[PDB]
């Protein structure tokens, strides 16, 4: 029967476009979770109750180690709430901020895990994530990746089936999307180039605060390759950021599999990635469940029919 | 220190 009275509210872990995320404790079980809390009002106001249903449904039907589990969805009169498994090692944005750059081996580990989950989404849920960014990437207690946020997913995409909605994050949009062409799943692979490029290089491949200029870069210019990149790495990023989806790594019929075979991932054993038998190159050092050292402090520190019923929103897990 | 980006949907 779940409501807000069933949890204690301990820490604000993050805030923004996505509503507010709070480290909560379930009263009846003592268990910790991240509760993402939206106001029903902003969601109608931005004509996007469809995103929330999409996210609800994508979370209920996914079980995968590198996607954050849902334990409850419940709504109130004024809010929608997604109680999800808590990722205790923090935001990867946090971590790459402190370190500037990841090692090849470390970027390889995370990227392996992202490919795993995205290959899952594509080939088992027929879902195209669409919004892969550093900011949507958490770490659990053992240092494994967790992808969160499914509002911008496309559902029911099979083979090369295509889509037209103009969405994502400006800095990550793939060329064929800027081009106002119909696009398919190879978007997700473009997004993965930008995240790998960020991890290994220390900056986005295309940057301007002016979008018109930012979009012209994405369309017009080749990536720069820092001289610290090994030849395998120059090759994976070059292939993942082919501007033509048809020429992109992961963009033929074999999808993720063209990326798993790439020499950058040589001697990564994919079933081992999946089964979590590879050592995370960084074990978060947390001192308890309530310890939020790896969450960013602007947040840790803080502490009608515009309000409709969302039908069959409410959910409680039981595999 | 890189600023956070923002997702959007037209
Ligand atoms: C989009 C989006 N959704 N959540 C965030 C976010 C941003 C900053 C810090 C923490 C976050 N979320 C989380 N932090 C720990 N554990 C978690 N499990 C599920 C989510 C989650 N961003």
């Amino acid at each position: 029967r779940v409501t807000m009275n069933e949890f204690e509210y301990l820490k604000l872990l993050g805030k923004g476009t996505f509503g507010k995320v709070i480290l909560v404790k379930e009263k009846a079980t003592g268990r910790y979770y991240a509760m993402k809390i939206l106001k029903k009002e902003v969601i109608v106001a931005k004509d996007e109750v469809a995103h929330t249903l999409t996210e609800n449904r994508v979370l209920q039907n996914s079980r995968h180690p590198f996607l954050t589990a849902l334990k409850y969805s419940f709504q109130t009169h004024d809010r929608l709430c997604f109680v999800m498994e808590y990722a205790n090692g923090g935001e990867l944005f946090f971590h790459l901020s402190r370190e500037r750059v990841f090692s090849e081996d470390r970027a390889r580990f995370y990227g392996a895990e992202i490919v795993s989950a995205l290959d899952y989404l594509h080939s088992e849920k027929n879902v195209v994530y669409r919004d892969l960014k550093l900011e949507n990437l958490m770490l659990d207690k053992d240092g494994h990746i967790k992808i969160t946020d499914f509002g911008l997913c496309k559902e029911g995409i099979k083979d090369g089936a295509t889509m037209k909605t103009f969405c994502g994050t400006p800095e990550y949009l793939a060329p064929e999307v800027l081009e106002d062409n119909d696009y398919g799943r190879a978007v997700d692979w473009w997004g993965l180039g930008v995240v790998m490029y960020e991890m290994m290089c220390g900056r986005l491949p295309f940057y301007n605060q002016d979008h018109e200029k930012l979009f012209e870069l994405i369309l017009m210019e080749e990536i720069r390759f820092p001289r610290t990149l090994g030849p395998e790495a120059k090759s994976l990023l070059s292939g993942l950021l082919k501007k033509d989806p048809k020429q992109r790594l992961g963009g033929g019929s074999e999808d993720a599999k063209e990326i798993m075979q790439h020499r950058f991932f040589a001697g990564i054993v994919w079933q081992h990635v999946y089964e979590k038998k590879l050592s995370p190159p960084f074990k978060p050092q947390v001192t308890s469940e309530t310890d939020t050292r790896y969450f960013d402090e602007e947040f840790t520190a803080q502490m009608s029919e515009r309000r409709p019923h969302f039908p069959q929103f409410d959910y409680s897990a039981s595999s | 220190g890189r600023p956070r980006t923002t997702s959007f949907a037209e």
